[PDB]
RNA sequence: ACCUCGGAGCAGAACCCAACCUCCGAGCAGUACAUGCUAAGACUUCACCAGUCAAAGCGAACCUCAAUUGAUCCA
């Protein structure tokens, strides 16, 4: 698949943006897919359950745990049973949540 | 006793319906509602299929 | 902005003679 | 009323509209057991053919 | 006044005509304290109504 | 990271230390002992235990439920209806944008193919794909398109922006060889002609409000300004734009493809094309 | 190229040109029941997510130059509640969740209001469902008027 | 329904079940109901309006349908003229 | 002696409950076919198949009794 052409007007419509270049010093490290597509996809288990899994999580897992639990604090009032899963890079986030983790993801420098 | 009988509409042919009637009388022709015309016509008694 | 434009996004009306006269 | 409105109180003249609470519709379950086909278009939002991925 | 017609406060209400010190019948010699106002009813409100308080 | 620097000690990883993923491997349960032994978990005696039960359905005598129910013309003829696989202006948009359509080429089925937007099936009786206009608003890509099924609302969101919609049909034949035609030039057979529409096709595609490839040209414009004036916004004239020659590519039929002709043989080894010659093949390969 | 039998140049021998399909028809399509576009201000102040969107459209009526004084007045007439307080005729519609359909909507509605406010032969008909109350009470409303003399 | 066949060694379908029935992508089969076109005569016209409606069925009436077919009849087939389009999706659920 | 269904006490004041416990019955009827078409909400003979009431609109002048009955295929 060959790289998407850069574009005159970044905020390129239909919903997607390139990720920034030197990205920021962070502990961790979300990666792209064969689409360049931000990886946060949904998951159901049975017939009720229903959680967001991000399936590229590359460095400290627990720092973007922190942070994302801090985020969907004020969305909630609790606190978010979350999964800190480190011999794979998911992390998996109780409740419907995607196009706010993709707005976050690519407002932070992913 | 009493038999079943079909009534042919004289207006918009294709709407029919049934109805009961005595064995010993004549025909019918009564006033019942045509859907394809919106209004009300005349129905005659034609071909019994029913003997009850 | 004009302070005459206090109208509120509801309205009621304390009239008894008022729900039979709009036939409602 | 509009001339009123116009030259005696200097503002717009405010419009309402009777409404009506909204009709009230049980849960909508996931086997609707004895009910018409119609069942699904008492939740339904737009009477429109709906695509997502496609 | 007019009972129906407040559009800010529900309770309250509006002020249309208002005399005093008529002499008798001479409801032409007494002074003036607010100029009359027609009434003005929205379009989506109900019925107004006004009383004339003597 | 930590997970090099706790693997730079301890011993090697060899075939002495495989450890699969806990959930994943169940153990195996078998029917010896007490706890599962007895009647091996089957219950008590009878039909229950000796396996001879009836088959799925059954109701002991009693009439069963998918037998009460008269029939009815649900599925009478479902084998031999035309399916479209959707296509939405929002999805052609983002695969204009990612790259994987681009929009200087005449796009057909084979290109859409190729960038793997769509999924098109030979079988299941698919008979091209059709046009969604889900993504009408923020749509700006000015690129032909030859759609089999599209709609009035699509076809005025591409001629907003400077589009031209042909609305083109195929047999399944058309559709194998359009899909993947590396096989079908690995196979070694010459390329066929088109097959005419059916008889309840012909007045959708020889029409004009249609977009059809059979229709005349002289009705074209006059469509295009009723849906201009329809659906507002000024109608710009692609006379006077840089791509005029690409967007005139109208795809003459008996062809299945476009710079090819039907009759000539594709060779993958050995890059050389054989062009059929004499008469009678070249009359009926025009026919 | 390639040509056969079946090419839409053989079917049909009087469209054979190159641009015959693309030539607009604005020289011989240029009436006065066109709507400009130009001086109509569309805009867009409602995304909901009852999926509908708002398309509103406002013109100055009393400035337009493409209608006729009877055909204004009488529009201007019978529609005199959905005038703005600075002339000004607002006209919205909420049926579908894309914007052209509303669009089209909306230039439909003021095609017909403008066809039937020039017809001033119209048929009306008698309804009996909310203007007989309002008959009624100006009929008793009239009744009640018996004195000789009033100015103001 | 014979689990395993003698040629092919796949699941086989019951027919009837396509005949009486139609299942929807959502996970709901629509019937009808039976004597809807028999003896019309003896019942009130609220009846006969009531068997002329599409009804659904239940939950084990639905395992039992679904488990007398294979995997052809549960895709999403997607018709030029289908009136039952807008019934595949089932939108606004909580469990 | 019986093979379907309803009522009276057993089962007393929401509901369900059987007997080869004791009795009345029913396989229909006296009169107009708007006994037209759609469409919120419920009961449901202890499951299912079945049955019943009804908001509102277009259309029209201004329904009684307790059981009172028949599905798949096919013609
Ligand atoms: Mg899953
Ligand atoms: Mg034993
Ligand atoms: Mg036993
Ligand atoms: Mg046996
Ligand atoms: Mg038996
Ligand atoms: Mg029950
Ligand atoms: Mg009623």
């Amino acid at each position: 698949i060959p790289d998407p052409p850069k574009h005159e007007h970044y905020p390129t419509p239909s919903g997607w943006q390139p990720p920034r270049d030197p990205p920021p010093n962070l502990p961790y490290f979300v990666r792209r897919s064969r689409m360049h597509n931000i990886p946060v996809y949904k998951d159901i288990t049975h017939g009720n359950r229903q959680m967001t899994v991000i399936r590229k999580v590359e460095g400290d897992i627990w720092a973007l745990q922190k942070d994302v639990e801090d985020f969907l604090s004020p969305l909630l009032g609790k606190t978010p049973v979350t999964q800190v899963n480190e011999v794979t890079g998911t992390l998996r986030i109780k409740g419907y949540f995607d196009q706010e983790l993709k707005a976050w993801l690519l407002e932070k420098g992913f | 006793k009493n038999i079943l009988v079909r009534m042919v509409s004289e207006a918009g042919t294709g709407f029919c319906f049934n109805t009961k009637r005595n064995r010993l009388r004549e025909k019918l022709t009564l006033l019942h509602y045509d859907p394809v015309v919106k209004q009300r016509v005349l129905f005659v008694e034609k071909k019994k299929i029913r003997s009850l | 902005p004009v302070e005459n434009e206090a109208v509120a996004p509801e309205f009621t009306n304390r009239n008894p003679r008022n729900l039979e006269l709009l036939s409602v | 009323v509009t001339y009123i409105f116009h030259q005696l109180l200097d503002m717009r003249e405010p419009v309402f509209e009777f409404v009506r609470p909204p009709p009230y519709h049980p849960k909508q379950k996931r086997f609707p057991h004895r009910q018409p086909l119609r069942y699904l278009d008492r939740y339904r939002d737009s009477h429109e053919p709906t695509y997502g991925i496609y | 006044t007019s009972l129906d017609g407040h559009l800010l406060e529900p309770d309250a209400e509006y002020l249309h005509w208002l005399l005093t010190n008529i002499p008798g019948n001479r409801v032409a010699e007494g002074q003036v304290t607010c100029p009359y106002l027609p009434p003005f009813p929205a379009r989506g409100s109900g019925i107004h109504r006004l009383a004339f308080l003597l | 990271a930590r997970a090099l620097d706790l693997l730079r000690g301890l011993p090697r990883v060899s075939l002495a230390n495989l450890k699969p993923n806990p959930g994943s491997k169940k153990p195996e349960r078998r029917p010896r002992g007490r706890r599962r032994g007895r009647k091996c978990g089957r219950g008590h005696k009878g039909e229950r235990q000796r396996g001879t039960r009836p088959r799925l359905g059954f109701e002991g005598g009693q009439t069963p439920f998918y037998i009460r129910i008269p029939k009815y013309g649900f599925n009478e003829g479902h084998s031999f209806r035309r399916q479209y696989k959707p296509l939405s202006l929002n999805r052609l948009q983002y695969l204009i944008d990612l790259g994987r359509v681009d929009p200087s080429q005449p796009i057909d089925l084979t290109q859409l193919v190729n960038g793997r937007g769509v999924t098109i099936q030979p079988l299941k009786r698919d008979y091209g794909v059709q046009l969604v206009e889900e993504g009408a608003d923020t749509f700006t890509a000015k690129v032909n398109i030859e759609v089999q099924l599209a709609s009035e609302l699509a076809i005025a969101a591409i001629e907003k922006n400077g589009g031209v919609v042909t609305t083109a049909f195929y047999d399944p034949r058309s559709l194998d060889i359009v899909c993947k035609p590396v096989p079908f030039f690995l196979r070694g057979q010459p390329i066929p002609k088109r097959m005419l529409p059916p008889e309840e096709l012909v007045p959708y595609y020889t029409d004009a409000k249609n977009r059809g490839y059979l229709a005349d040209p002289a009705k074209f414009p006059e469509a295009r300004l009723e849906l201009a004036r329809k659906y507002g916004y000024i109608l710009p004239d692609i006379t006077k734009d840089e791509l005029f020659k690409m967007l005139c590519t109208r795809k003459d039929p008996r062809q299945i493809f476009f710079g090819l002709a039907p009759g000539w043989v594709v060779n993958m080894a050995d890059k050389k094309i054989l062009k059929p010659t004499d008469e009678n093949l070249l009359k009926y390969y025009t026919s | 190229e390639f040509k056969s039998i079946y090419s839409l140049d053989k079917l049909y021998p009087e469209s054979q040109g190159s641009d015959t399909a693309w030539r607009v028809p604005n020289g011989a399509k240029q009436a006065d029941s066109d709507i400009p576009l130009d001086r109509l201000t569309i805009s867009y102040c409602r995304s909901s997510g009852k999926v509908n969107s708002k398309a509103e459209v406002r013109f100055h009526l009393a400035t337009a130059e493409w209608i006729a004084e009877p055909v204004r007045q009488k529009i201007a007439i019978t529609h005199k509640n959905k005038i703005n307080r600075l002339g000004e005729l607002i006209l919205t519609s909420e049926s579908s969740r894309y914007q052209f359909r509303n669009l089209a909507d909306c230039l439909q509605k003021i095609r017909d209001m403008i066809t039937e406010a020039s017809q001033t032969p119209k048929e009306p008909t008698k309804e009996d469902v909310k203007l007989h109350r309002i008959r009624i009470e100006n009929m008793n409303r009239e009744r009640l008027r018996q004195k000789r003399i009033h100015s103001a | 329904l014979t689990y395993f066949s003698a040629r092919k060694g796949k699941r086989k379908t019951v027919k009837a079940v396509i005949d009486r029935f139609l299942r929807l992508h959502c996970g709901l089969w629509v019937r009808r109901k039976a004597g809807y076109k028999k003896k019309l005569w003896k019942k009130t016209p609220a009846r006969k309006k009531r068997l002329r409606e599409f009804v659904f069925c239940n939950k084990t009436q639905s395992k039992l349908l679904d488990k007398m077919t294979t995997s052809f009849w549960k895709r999403r087939n997607w018709y030029v003229d289908d009136p039952y389009q807008k019934y595949h999706d089932r939108t606004n659920l909580k469990v």
